[PDB]
RNA sequence: CGGAGAGGUA
DNA sequence: GCTAGTGGCGGCGAATACCCTC
DNA sequence: GAGGGTATTCGCCGCCTACCTCTCCTAGC
């Protein structure tokens, strides 16, 4: 829902998000980005750090 | 041969031209001028208006006070008036007013009339209005101390509107009408893919226009007979499943006013007062004349109405059915014949011009709208034979209005300074969006496009380049604006194909209806056309050979389409329209330079842009010139009189250039009237001086002017060819504050005896002083609580030069402070500034790049006999860009600098048949104009290089072909082949590189998130946006995005640990968790949502 | 979870919040519509801007003035009522409106 | 959009006359306005993709 | 029945209440995320969530008031209904009726668009920063440099 | 659409605009001619059903395959019937 | 001058339409207050010397510099990563020569 | 440096 | 100086308002 | 009256990046 709401249509997201009670596992590039981490890509991987 | 002979003290320079000008171009600050003068009905207009329409001349405020008076209460037992609008001088003269941050205005005072109906007591009294703004002489306000310029807004005519449309899902034909009044409640009527005909009264639903005509006091009969003819109309009576007058009415109101009583009083009430009120509904002059003539209702009456009557909605509705019903005439009763037909919305016979007068208008009458509601309020609450109108009258609304208007307006605009052009270009510039026109992103391609009503009125060349392309022009030359608002332009009346010499103005509307020919149609000596077909312009863009006894009119140059700025380019028409657009915006960018010098190629249209901008000083009656400096000039008048002229010098723009003006006559000359006295910032001998004649090369060199870059000699900075002086202003205030009296003074604590140097006894800087970054300008303590801390005025990063004056104002010389402070000190420093890599600098035709470097003298290419050339510009840059006009701009001031003679021993040459005598010989640095589209050929220009003089030592050095044969700098060799040299006018744009180049490393940061703050002044930091994340990603750099996003943004402590680690020889930290993440998650819950992290 | 926030995130939950969730967050109640004095430029008390709800503006400080060091650190005042810590706090404490 | 039967005879060596130059000039300023609209367009689809 | 079972399967999958959707309290955003700047002089230039915040506080405290005092029920509906309108305006301002504006007639802020559009929070602030130790100037050409 | 929107609605699932059909059985088709109308009807080879086109606006072009397509012509599964863009959907 | 020795500085251009619209490169001190760009690297960076200007940023870890000398450095990035075709190439002037 | 507006550069 | 409060347009989906039989 | 369709109609969402300069910020007692 994070990623979603960073996109588009911030409000529509947000509600049905909350109505669900949506958990975010924090797995994605832009999810990492806005959370301050490395992203799991490219020298961020497992194998490499 | 020569361009101007009506200017007194012109300059001899030399036209190309074969035409001759039947007309004068007129004052360029006319539209500004005119429009003010009859906003306060000064003298001057109302003289101009009785030579003319001397039968209803009234001025801006007088026809305000007219429609607004009288004002009657409830009862109508009494009444108040206002007539006789009254002016007295400005308080204080523009140089006050601009030092003393005041704003130049005059009082104004209205009589006021208060009449009791059942007494029959009259009492008056002269009550003072408020303040009111001034315009100077030049065409603009101050206001509080800067000046601002008032635009002239584009908007769309009221009127009648008629479009039609062809429906998608459907194949149909689909018409429509919109009535746009002034002010007022817009109505529509329509036809829909059912043939019935509708009204839509505001944004509400659709209803039958037979609930209308009905509700008006029409029957069937009545509808019948008259409407009828046309099928939908029958149709539409059939299916409405309604009838009655009062059924009809109470319908309106139900679909009008939703959860009310439907009374037929009511309705009646709501709807007459909606289209009838003459308060809440208006369609002004314009409105009423221009619904006169489309629908042809009155052609004899005058315009003395300005609401809306029934046999208007009924003429719009017969004349919406004609129209679908594919006929092409009508003629409603008591009406003249008018074709049906559809409404262009974007011809400028449709939509109109705003001026600054009829701007300041409206704010005026909102003004007094509210002061009238007060009065009215107030009149039903106090004692009766106690009224006195100054006890009813409360100014404070419209002087508010008036401050809005010019503080916070779309239209009134920061004046543009950086020479005497782009302020010139500024007062006569059109914009089509502000408080009631488009929008800068919303706005359509075909708002923006060039139309065929525009020639002659619009230039279509200047525009801005960025989102506001096509929503802002500028005025054309000898455009003006009627009293109703639509732009005209002269035209030359030919009678049985002979063109006589008569100017008519005529408007767009007005020129449709006849065909006008070229300016550059060949005549006889007299009006007779020598062909016998002419080609001419049509009504919607088209162009037809005729027969030229069918010619109605005829321009009268072929100049007529373009502007001030763009008519300074020569050989216009050897370049395309996007380098001539360039070249026109740029040319309003240049700086003034410490010498001036006019170029020797032209166009003719400087020597008056620069005497209309009003930068020089003119001489206003005749005389001899008693004495001469560089302060004053005085003029001894033929009548014994004498007149002295100040002139100001090293005076700063708002653009932070230098405007300082020059005598250049003598103690013992003799002057005439409208001549030349002195010079200012951009000017030589009175004509505009933007830049500067450079010897230039047209080759390739080593990859230096690679990409647009330019090469340049080391000549230009010893000589100071390209060097300007710049101005800043810094200020400092001494605030009571909570804590205590913070104080100016050279006592400041901790600081070394040698840092106060430079200051003086009060505590600033001497004049004459030498200021470095991080200096002391003005020395202040502030007692934070001895506490008494340092807050100082200093030299922002990158700053420096002369102090050249102080301004210190103090509470204790009764001096007008604003409210909590006790001194105001300024401070100017100026510094002059060479030509250096990075500087931007740009020719007339579109031609610009930074400089890439600056070589020596010693290694520059140079001409057989030893001469160095100035600049170097790349040849692949020409040819691609379609502007061919740089290199006949190129030849022709190779031509001009060397000086000709045209050897006519026997015969003149063929080539030179049409060359004008005077134009035949020159000597060396001649000045000659070419004007924008009837200068020099091709031919005349071979002509000329192939007979031109020699050097000082009897060579020619350029042969015919205007290509010179080389020496390379560096080596020695010459060039294997020739190149092409000669003299072109560079300009230098206010783009230097001095006011680019930013660094940063650690400094302020936002309070909300703690993340660095942007801007060059706030010492901020680059921002890194989305898409050069998207570019690291794709990379695969995590750590490098992880410590962009982290340690050098917002992690409040993984910044101090990073600098730790840096001073001190250990490897950088993690870092954390971001700011503006713990900010998102508090906005979150303040939304009432419950965001949790788990682990 | 993890309180304020603290490394080894695992996920990022949302959904809709309680009354009590939001009188559990709040520190205290708004009931004034007073935000900054004029006269003295300190908060107005029980306004939007009052300390005893959002915390001390200066570190180690009071609203009345009687503890202003650090060694009065995470007393709560008996006079003024205001909790002495550091001014940070202000970013993360929040109120309720009943 | 659609071609004009009649054609513009001069070249920019020898300068379009004021009526060859005003059409030009139209052609233009509609190029300008296109190409603003398309780079205004083209970063939506990029930031979707 | 397919949206109507969405809805309800969302509310009944999991453990959580839909007596959310009415509210008894309003949260208050910590001040240092709605600071009140003073301009030259020292006049105060109040948020835009202030005056939202204020316009609440001030009605719910009359229609305490007047619930306490007594009153005919009328004017009890109306006073709800405008708190009702006023805690709508805070959260979400311009969605139902027209915007409640401010001076200048601009429509004021609301906790809402503080994350909406571009310049909301996360696009603005969040996938893109500003940074230290970066500058920035014209560019000119070297043809002496290397790759 | 032909430029950027073309590749907007191809990237963004869209109907094409002008949609042009396509077979969805192999067989002969019995073409019709008339005005603002066209009825094309599929006879597969089958015979189990016949599927028909009749709302094709005549404005449309039929398209060239292996000869413009005629009645009695046998065609693909696949084939596209009239000139235009079929949507992404239906194959 | 013996600071900045072999110390990557990362140069971007704005719009930053695709992945070589930041480059690394290793600074070295000029006079004036212009930047000097390579000419081979315009067309990667589409940029012209009519007055464009570019960032700086500063890598500061060991890991951040190691990424802007191994993945960013320009004489690494030669060919077009959406084609294949080389960018780094002569064109307009050294093209005539 | 919080917000609004105007103008400009690539 | 202090206190109060009638110039955008395409795309998509839910919603009224409308028959159409039935 | 009652199921089966509507069938437009209206409201909401979207509309490139980076930088520079300058002016103004509530009314009433
Ligand atoms: O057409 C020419 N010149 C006309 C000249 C003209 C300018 C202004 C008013 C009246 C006439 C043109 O500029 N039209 C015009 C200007 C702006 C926008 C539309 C139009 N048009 C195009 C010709 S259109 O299709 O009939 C109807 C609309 C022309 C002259 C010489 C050689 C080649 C030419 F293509
Ligand atoms: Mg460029
Ligand atoms: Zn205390």
């Amino acid at each position: 829902w994070l990623s979603a709401a960073s996109f588009q249509e911030t409000t529509r997201v947000l509600t049905d998000a909350a109505i669900n009670c949506r958990s975010d596992k924090l797995n994605g590039l832009k999810e990492n980005v806005i959370i301050g981490k490395l992203i799991p890509a490219g020298t961020g991987i497992n194998r490499y750090r | 041969s020569s361009s101007n002979n009506s200017v007194p003290g012109a300059p001899n320079r030399v036209s190309f031209a074969k035409l001759r000008e039947p007309l004068e171009v007129p004052g360029l600050l006319d539209v500004q001028t005119d429009s003010f003068e009859w906003l306060i009905g000064s003298p001057r207009w109302r003289e101009s208006a009785a030579e003319r329409g001397d039968v209803n001349p009234v001025g801006g405020l007088e026809e305000v006070l007219y429609e607004l008076s009288p004002i009657e209460d409830f009862s109508g037992s009494m009444s108040l008036s206002f007539s006789d609008p009254r002016f007295d001088d400005v308080k204080a003269p523009v140089d006050e007013c601009k030092d003393k941050d005041m704003t130049y205005a005059a009082p104004l005072f209205v009589t006021a009339e208060f009449i009791n109906n059942n007494t029959g007591e009259i009492k008056s009294q002269t009550v003072f209005m408020g303040d009111f703004p001034m315009m100077t002489e030049k065409g603009t306000f101050i206001i509080n101390g800067t000046e601002r310029v008032v635009v002239s807004q584009l908007v769309r005519s009221p009127g009648v509107y008629f479009d039609e449309t062809i429906d998608k899902s459907t194949d149909k034909t689909l018409h429509s009408v919109k009535v746009i009044p002034s002010r007022g409640a817009w109505l529509e009527f329509d036809v829909d893919k059912r043939d019935t005909v509708g009204v839509r009264i505001d944004r509400k639903r659709r209803q039958p226009v037979t609930v209308l005509l009905k509700a008006l006091g029409w029957t069937s009969e009545q509808i019948v007979e008259r409407f009828g003819f046309s099928e939908i109309m029958r149709s539409t009576l059939e299916k409405d499943n309604t009838v009655g007058t009062d059924e009809a009415l109470l319908d309106i109101y139900r679909k009008l006013r939703p959860g009310e009583p439907p009374t037929k009083e009511s309705a009646q009430t709501l709807l007459e007062n909606l289209f009838f009120k003459e308060k809440r509904y208006d369609l002004a002059r314009v409105g009423r004349y221009k619904v006169n003539k489309k629908l042809g209702l009155h052609v004899g009456e005058p315009i003395t109405s300005s609401t809306l009557t029934e046999e208007d909605v009924v003429a719009t509705i017969e004349y919406l059915v004609r129209l679908h019903e594919g006929q092409t005439t009508m003629t409603v009763p008591g009406g003249v014949e008018v074709p049906v037909e559809t409404d262009d919305i974007d011809h400028f016979g449709n939509r109109r011009l705003r001026t600054v007068g009829e701007l300041i208008q409206n704010q005026i009458r909102v003004g007094m709208s509210r002061m009238e509601r007060v009065v009215r309020e107030r009149m039903t609450t106090q004692d009766v034979e106690a009224i006195t109108p100054q006890t009813l009258i409360n100014i404070r609304p419209v002087v508010a209005a008036i401050k809005e208007f010019f503080g916070t307006s779309q239209l009134s605009q920061f004046m543009d300074q950086n020479n005497p052009l782009s302020g010139l270009t500024h007062k006569r510039r059109l914009s089509a969006l502000g408080p009631g026109g488009l929008s800068r992103e919303r706005a359509g391609l075909e708002v923006r496009d060039v139309h065929p009503s525009h020639y002659g009125r619009m230039c279509p060349i200047e525009t801005p380049e960025g989102p506001n392309i096509g929503l802002i022009g500028s005025l054309s030359v000898y455009a003006r604006v009627n009293p109703f608002g639509f732009i005209e332009t002269p035209y030359r009346k030919v009678v049985d194909g002979v063109v006589s010499d008569e100017i008519v103005y005529l408007t767009a509307d007005e020129e449709d209806r006849h065909v006008v020919a070229q300016a550059n149609s060949p005549i006889d000596a007299d009006g007779r056309f020598v062909e016998p077909r002419v080609l001419v312009r049509r009504k919607a863009g088209e162009v037809e050979y005729v027969p030229s006894s069918e010619v109605d009119y005829m321009d009268v140059s072929p100049r007529q389409m373009v502007s001030v700025a763009t008519a300074m380019i020569p050989f216009l028409e050897h370049d395309d329209a996007n380098r001539a657009l360039m070249g026109a915006n740029m040319q309003r960018q240049a700086v003034p330079l410490v010498r001036s010098e006019a170029p020797l190629v032209g166009t003719g249209m400087e020597l008056r842009a620069a005497i209309d901008a009003g930068d020089v000083v003119v001489a206003e009656e005749s005389g001899v010139i008693e004495e001469v400096s560089a302060d004053y000039i005085t003029v001894m008048h033929d009548n014994g009189t004498r007149r002295t002229y100040r002139m100001r010098k090293f005076a700063r723009s708002n653009h932070g250039t230098c405007a300082n003006q020059c005598p250049i006559v003598d103690a013992g000359d003799r002057v005439e009237a409208g001549q030349v006295i002195a010079d200012g910032p951009c000017t030589d001998d009175g004509e505009m001086a933007l830049g500067k004649n450079l010897l230039v090369a047209i080759m390739p060199w080593e990859g230096h002017n690679y990409e647009d870059a330019i090469i340049l000699s080391n000549r230009l900075v010893e000589e100071d060819v390209l060097t300007s002086i710049h101005i800043e202003e810094h200020e400092i205030d001494a605030r009571d504050t909570k804590l205590g009296a913070e104080e100016i003074t050279r006592d400041i604590p901790n600081i070394s005896d040698e840092v106060l140097a430079d200051l003086d006894e009060r505590g600033i800087v001497r004049i004459g002083a030498e200021v470095r970054d991080g200096d002391i300008l003005v020395g202040k303590v502030t007692p934070k609580g001895r506490e008494v801390r340092d807050t100082s005025l200093k030299v922002p990063h990158g700053e420096s030069g002369k102090v050249i004056g102080i301004r210190v104002f103090s509470r204790e010389d009764e001096d007008e402070l604003p409210a909590g402070v006790n001194e105001l000190v300024r401070v100017y420093v100026a510094q002059k500034r060479k030509i250096s890599d990075g500087d931007k600098l740009a020719g007339r035709h579109g031609n610009k790049g930074v400089i890439g470097k600056i070589l020596p003298v010693e290694d520059m290419p140079f001409l057989a006999d030893g001469t160095p050339v100035d600049i170097i510009l790349n040849t692949h840059g020409v040819p691609r860009r379609m502007n061919i006009g740089q290199i006949l701009e190129t030849h022709l001031g190779w031509c001009a600098h060397s000086g000709w003679k045209v050897d006519a021993a026997k015969g003149v040459p063929d080539w030179a048949a049409r060359l004008p005598d005077e134009l035949l010989e020159a000597q060396p640095n001649a000045i000659v104009s070419t004007p924008v589209f009837d200068g020099a050929q091709e031919a005349e220009l071979q002509g000329l290089l192939s007979c031109t003089l020699p050097n000082r030592d009897g060579d020619v050095l350029v042969d015919a072909d205007g290509k010179a044969m080389l020496f390379d700098g560096r080596s020695g060799e010459p060039f294997p082949y020739p190149v092409t040299v000669g003299y072109m006018y560079i300009m230098k744009l206010h783009h230097l590189v001095d006011d680019k180049i930013h660094a940063r490393s650690t400094g302020p940061y936002s309070m909300i998130t703690q993340q660095p703050l942007g801007g060059k002044a706030q010492f901020g930091g680059q921002r890194f946006g989305e898409m050069e994340c998207w570019a690291m990603q794709a990379y695969g750099a995590a750590y490098t995005l992880q410590e962009l996003l982290t340690i050098k943004s917002d992690d409040t402590v993984g910044r101090v640990k990073v600098y730790e680690a840096i001073v001190k020889g250990e490897n950088i930290p993690e870092p954390g968790i971001p700011e503006s993440f713990k900010v998102l998650l508090k906005e979150l819950q303040s939304l009432c949502l419950n965001v949790e992290v788990l682990s | 979870g993890a309180m304020l926030d603290v490394n080894f995130f695992d996920e990022l939950r949302i959904g809709l919040a309680t009354a009590e969730d939001i009188r559990q967050w709040s520190y205290g109640e708004v009931k004034k519509p007073e935000t900054i004095n004029y006269r003295t430029l300190k908060p107005e008390k029980d306004g939007l801007f009052c300390e005893k709800i959002f915390g001390p503006t200066r570190d180690w400080e009071c609203y009345c003035g009687k503890y202003k060091r650090v060694r009065f650190k995470g007393i709560i005042c008996e006079r003024c009522g205001v909790e002495v810590t550091r001014a940070k706090v202000r970013r993360e404490r929040m109120g309720h409106i009943e | 959009g659609e071609f004009i039967p009649r054609p513009v005879k001069s070249s920019f060596r020898e300068g379009l006359t004021v009526l060859e130059y005003f059409i030009n000039t139209h052609g233009a300023r509609k190029g300008l306005a296109d190409t603003a609209l398309r780079t205004a367009d083209s970063g939506y689809l990029t930031r979707r993709l | 029945a397919l949206k109507r079972l969405k809805v309800v399967a969302a509310f009944q999958q999991s453990g959580n209440s839909p007596m959310g959707m009415v509210l008894d309290a309003v949260p208050v955003i910590p001040p240092e995320l709605r600071p009140m700047v003073q301009l030259d002089g020292g006049r105060f230039a109040t948020s835009d969530l202030n005056d939202l915040y204020r316009r609440v506080i001030n009605r719910n405290n009359r229609l305490k008031r007047l619930i306490d005092l007594g009153a005919p029920e009328i004017i009890v509906n109306n006073e709800k209904r405008m708190l009702q309108e006023s805690v709508d305006a805070l959260f979400d301002n311009g969605r139902r009726g027209r915007p409640v504006t401010g001076p200048g007639n601009r429509p004021l802020k609301s906790l809402s668009d503080l994350l909406k559009g571009k310049q909301g929070r996360f696009r603005q602030n969040l996938l893109g920063k500003r940074v230290d130790y970066s500058g920035r100037s014209v560019i000119v050409v070297g043809p002496q440099l290397k790759l | 659409t032909g430029g950027l929107p073309r590749v907007q609605e191809l990237f963004e699932a869209r109907v094409p605009r002008g949609k042009a059909p396509i077979a969805d059985v192999t067989g002969r088709v019995r073409l019709e001619d008339g005005e603002r109308f066209y009825k094309i009807t599929i006879v597969p080879d089958d015979g189990g059903e016949e599927v028909v086109y009749d709302k094709i606006s005549k404005r449309q072009r039929l398209r060239v395959f292996k000869r413009v397509l005629s009645d009695g012509d046998h065609v693909e599964v696949g084939q596209q019937l009239m000139e235009g863009s079929a949507d992404p959907h239906e194959v | 001058e013996e600071v900045i020795a072999e110390h990557p500085v990362l140069l971007n251009r704005a719009p930053t339409l695709h992945r070589l619209g930041i480059q690394a490169f290793e600074p070295m001190l000029v006079e004036g207050k212009a930047i000097q760009l390579h000419p081979l690297v315009c067309e990667a960076f589409n940029a012209d010397f009519d007055g464009d200007q570019m960032a700086v940023h500063l890598p500061l870890s060991a890991e951040a510099q190691a990424e802007a000398r191994i993945l960013m450095l320009s004489s690494n990035n030669i060919l077009s990563p959406a084609s294949g075709r080389p960018l780094a190439m002569p064109r307009l002037d050294m093209v005539t020569g």
